[PDB]
RNA sequence: CUCCGAACGGUAAGAGCCUAGCAUGUAGA
């Protein structure tokens, strides 16, 4: 099924990768869980002007 | 917030009860689950009186919002009572309480029939609530005691 | 399990006050070191101090001679590492003890930056001590047992690192003073002065008088009193 | 007097908001106190009355709230109330027609507390089931058969009060 | 905001009736706002301080500037704008400034004694930034 | 009787000080003798 | 070595304030 | 990851800021495809190029109940808890109707019933039509006004859960 | 003619791998 090369690991399930991705030592390199929010205004206005210009 | 924190408390997440006090399973998953799961008569009974009290307080609740006016607290007390034995709380924790509640179905039989003895008793109405404050007010009198040491030893374990 | 009257507490932990209020509770917070139920009493050892209670209970203390909350000694004041492994100590305590571990610990709010509380912070606002030196990371268990101390190795190591005597009065005389250097030998030229109350000895090659020098430096306690010393000329000045 | 309603504004548990050693306490002392229960369903203002109060007797741990009145009314008072209720019902089934009655759950059973709208009420549709004393023959009682918790508490012509 | 007496004020609400008002929109704002910012406790301050601002005011109303009427002060009581406890409490010569009712109990203390709130500052000790924890304030 | 009471009490609840410092004050915090 | 009391209540609390 | 996004930034209503739908529901929306994508990572402009992808309207389809992909993006939302002007911007911008649909429901969900209504008032105006599943997974036609005027009603739709102050009366008669 | 029942006695037995909702609030320098 799934293999995990970080630790060389055979996932049976979807989950289990996507779970040994982040959550677990190789994220503790990777930088573990934290992830914040990126600001409020310039991202909404940076990320709506890019999306109108991709979509258009 | 009392007895979701006992079930949170028991390191069992596979159950949510509702907020109108029922209890029902998650994951479609029991057998080993259910195995540690299946249990506490003092639970089951001490949700069932807590649900006989949410459901008057919060027909009381409606009342005074919505459709209070004199329909709704009266007949709602009355079926009420009528649903204590038919919708909640049943014999399942106790033994007594289907005495009980055939005396309430009783009494239930004697205001109705002789208060519809007019034009008025026909279809679902008023049908005073009396016997409800009455006759579950003392079954729980009586239970005080009794489900007081069970959920104390409850609660010790 | 564990009742008690009154704590067998310590004289710093206690406080800088004659009258303190404690506040007995029978069976409370289930001792530190060995997992029992005991009886918690805190109190206020001072103003704007830590509000101290009770951690180690009354036979884990008193088995073991030390306090019920700072595990240190009821007799001496040193740790109960040194006053195992290690007499030496009496030289090594100290009087008057300092009142700088019943204070409050420091405000995380102002370490992260933003302490709201102004003024008004019951905690208090120092700098955190950095965290390298292994007087950060003392516990409470390898302190109570002799087995690894981040202290007492520290202070074990106080003890093995580092002549004009005067305060003779009325107790110091001079056949006790040279039969108290006898036990470490032979004399060259001793004598005994009394406008400043003094004495002057010498030795062979030090050496002997060297353990003097180990055993003078304000430790030497012959005929009750602490005796004054401080270093002679060899200089011929 | 506030106070209560403020401080159980903590449904959840930030695991200090309200929720740091508390918490124990509020899973513990709630089996204490079913019967709070029986006193709870007790004091409830019946049809002559239209809402009411009571006293409330709040620990600071805020997991329990049993109601201390034990309701404690009179004789031909209650009697004549309730009674009351009893020709004003049947009457009031000779009149309409109303094919009306409640839901079967009172609320929706996935909702919350339901806190705010009567956390500040500001509305009684207070109509409840007094029928009209005409004031020609029910003029010695007209200010008695109105009051729900007041019956009792009269304080006048005699009711130690 | 609901009433629950149907008296309709004997000599009229209409002296004190906006700050009354403006009380209860203070104390509803007060009790809106979220549980940010406060350890455990300090949030709860506000709600008891706004509430013996309204006992202050009423009492300032009806005894001190002997303005409204009996009728009126006893139905300001009865409804709900001040508390009978306190206005019985401050009419006493030892204490006219109370914090709160939480600190004149016994036995709410732990020690068996007064709180920090009801002591005379010339009296205490100079270095003293400490507050009410249960009051708010001293 | 009294004695009886107080055990029937605990198994039914079952089932100032002056102490002077007399150990190691003597200068340190000087001034407490009784405590 | 500790013993019970029965000490003046305001005057223990009003040394302990001074 | 699936317990909470925010250490300690803001509280709900009445409940848990990561529950606020039901624990079952919530259970079946923590084992997905597209949530586990979500829940691998997500961010604000993250958050805004998922809204601009998918555009549908709908909850658990079917008896294997499986989120929608805007359910999803809801409860990323919720766990995330983004500050209000992101969601009064996302409210505002009409170019993308699922996305305005987005902020609507994250401020008729976690918002005040006065900004709630500040916020639906403008929704009103919106005739355009969006894709809408059912129950049983078919596709259905609706628009955005009808959905706007549903979730300024009672709540009756599914996985949602969001009472009113009063009525429109009564909140005119309290302020503005 | 209108007296309505609940649970236990019931789902196996494990092998290697994978992921989670919680809980304490300390004396020390
Ligand atoms: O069908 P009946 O034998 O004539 O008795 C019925 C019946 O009571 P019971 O079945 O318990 O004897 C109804 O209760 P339900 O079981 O149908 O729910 C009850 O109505 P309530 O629920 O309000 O008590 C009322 O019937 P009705 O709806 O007309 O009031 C009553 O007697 P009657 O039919 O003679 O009135």
């Amino acid at each position: 099924g799934y293999y995990c090369n970080v630790c060389d690991c055979v996932v049976k399930d979807s989950i289990n990768f996507l779970d040994h991705i982040n959550g677990k030592k190789h994220q503790r390199n990777l930088g573990m869980s934290m992830r914040v929010e990126r600001s409020t205004l310039d991202q909404v206005k940076k990320r709506f002007e890019v999306n109108k210009k991709k979509m258009e | 917030n009392m007895l979701n924190l006992l079930i949170h408390r028991k390191n069992l997440n596979y159950l949510h009860l509702d907020y109108n006090f029922n209890l029902k399973p998650v994951k479609t998953l029991t057998t080993k689950e259910r195995k540690k799961s299946r249990f506490g008569n003092a639970f089951h009974l001490c949700r069932e009186v807590l649900r006989l009290t949410k459901l008057v307080v919060d027909s009381h609740v409606q009342y005074r919002l919505g459709n209070v006016d004199a329909f709704q607290l009266a007949d709602g007390l009355q079926y009420i009572f009528a649903h204590v034995g038919q919708l909640t709380g049943m014999y399942r924790y106790k033994y007594k309480l289907m005495r009980q509640i055939r005396m309430c179905k009783d009494l239930k039989h004697l205001i109705y029939y002789r208060f519809n003895t007019g034009p008025v008793g026909k279809g679902p109405g008023c049908g005073f609530w009396a016997a409800g404050w009455r006759v579950w007010l003392f079954f729980m009198r009586g239970i005080t005691p009794l489900l007081e040491r069970w959920l104390g030893n409850l609660l010790a374990r | 399990w564990e009742d008690a009257d009154f704590p067998i507490l310590c004289q710093t932990c206690l406080g800088e006050n004659p009258y303190i209020r404690m506040t007995k509770e029978k069976y409370g917070k289930e001792c530190k070191i060995c997992a029992r139920p005991f009886t918690v009493f805190r109190w206020c050892p001072g103003v704007r101090m830590r509000f101290k209670k009770t951690e180690v209970c009354q036979t884990c203390s008193k088995l073991k001679n030390v306090c019920q909350t700072c595990l240190l000694d009821l007799e001496y004041g040193l740790p109960i590492q040194v006053r195992d492994a290690g007499d030496m100590l009496l030289k090594l305590a100290r009087t008057t003890p300092y009142y700088k571990r019943n204070r409050p610990h420091i405000c995380s709010f102002w370490v992260k930056g933003e302490c709201k509380r102004g003024e008004e912070c019951p905690y208090r606002h120092e700098k955190p001590t950095d965290p390298d030196d292994p007087l950060a990371d003392q516990n409470i268990k390898d302190r109570y047992y002799g087995i690894n101390d981040p202290v007492a190795d520290k202070l074990l190591k106080r003890a093995s690192t580092m002549l004009y005597v005067g305060g003779l009065g009325d107790t110091i005389t001079e056949t006790d003073l040279r039969n108290h250097f006898y036990q470490f030998g032979e004399i060259r030229t001793i004598t005994v002065v009394q406008r400043q109350q003094c004495a002057f000895i010498q030795f062979a090659t030090r050496q002997a008088a060297e353990v003097a020098a180990e055993k003078s430096f304000n430790k030497l306690i012959v005929n009750g009193r602490r005796l004054n010393v401080k270093w002679g000329r060899s200089q011929a000045a | 007097p506030e106070h209560v309603r403020k401080i159980i504004r903590d449904h959840g548990d930030m695991t200090n908001r309200k929720f740091r050693h508390d918490k124990r306490v509020y899973l513990g002392a709630l089996k204490y106190m079913p019967h709070a229960v029986l006193k709870l369903l007790e004091n409830m203002p019946m049809p002559w009355e239209q809402i009411r109060d009571v006293p409330v007797l709040y620990h600071i741990t805020g997991a329990i709230s049993f109601v201390n009145e034990i309701p404690w009314v009179i004789e031909p008072v209650y009697i004549s109330q309730w009674g009351s209720m009893w020709i004003m019902m049947r009457r009031e089934k000779r009149d309409r027609r109303h094919f009306k009655r409640m839901r079967f759950p009172p609320f929706d059973d996935e909702e919350p507390p339901l806190d705010y709208a009567d956390n500040i009420l500001d509305v009684e549709p207070l109509e409840a089931i007094q029928l009209e004393l005409d004031p020609e023959e029910d003029a010695p009682v007209l200010d008695w058969f109105y009051d729900h918790q007041p019956l009792r508490d009269s304080r006048k012509y005699v009711n130690g009060s | 905001k609901v009433k629950r007496s149907r008296k309709a004020p004997p000599d009229g609400w209409e002296l004190i009736e906006p700050t009354l008002d403006e009380l209860d929109q203070k104390m509803r704002e007060a009790e809106t706002e979220p549980h940010e910012g406060k350890r455990k406790v300090e949030s709860l301050w506000p709600i008891f301080r706004i509430h013996h601002q309204k006992t202050r005011y009423i009492f300032d109303l009806f005894y001190k500037r002997k303005a409204i009427s009996r009728e009126l002060y006893e139905y300001c009581i009865k409804e709900g704008y001040a508390d009978k406890n306190l206005i019985a409490k401050w009419k006493k010569q030892g204490y006219e400034n109370l914090c709160c009712l939480r600190c004149i109990q016994t036995r709410d203390t732990n020690f068996g004694t007064n709180c920090i709130c009801r002591v005379p500052k010339s009296k205490l000790e100079v270095g003293r930034i400490i507050e009410c924890t249960h009051c708010g304030c001293r | 009787r009294v004695a009886l009471e107080k055990s029937v009490s605990q198994k039914v609840a079952a089932a100032y000080i002056r102490y002077t410092p007399s150990q190691q004050g003597v200068a340190f915090n000087s001034g407490a003798k009784q405590r | 070595y500790a013993e019970p009391a029965h000490i003046n209540d305001f005057m223990f609390e009003q040394q302990r304030r001074t | 990851m699936a317990n909470r996004t925010v250490k300690d930034a803001h509280s709900i209503h009445g409940t848990n800021p990561q529950y606020l739908v039901e624990k079952i529901i919530r259970t079946r929306i923590y084992e997905s495809k597209y949530w586990k994508e979500e829940c691998f990572g997500l961010t604000a402009e993250l958050v805004v190029d998922k809204a601009m992808e998918l555009r549908f309207v709908g909850g658990v389809y079917g008896g294997n109940i499986k989120p929608t992909p805007f359910l999803c993006l809801t409860l990323k939302m919720l766990q995330i808890q983004p500050e209000k002007d992101i969601i009064v911007e996302f409210i505002k911008n009409e170019d993308f109707k699922y996305v305005r649909m987005l902020g609507a429901l994250y401020m008729r969900l976690t918002g005040t019933a006065i900004d709630c209504y500040k916020y639906l008032e403008p929704l009103y105006n919106d005739y355009r039509k969006i894709k809408s599943q059912n129950r049983n997974g078919e596709f259905e036609l609706m628009h955005v006004d009808e959905f706007i005027d549903e979730l300024l009603h009672s709540e009756r739709v599914c996985d949602i859960i969001l009472p009113r102050l009063q009525k429109r009366y009564v909140l005119e008669e309290a302020e503005q």
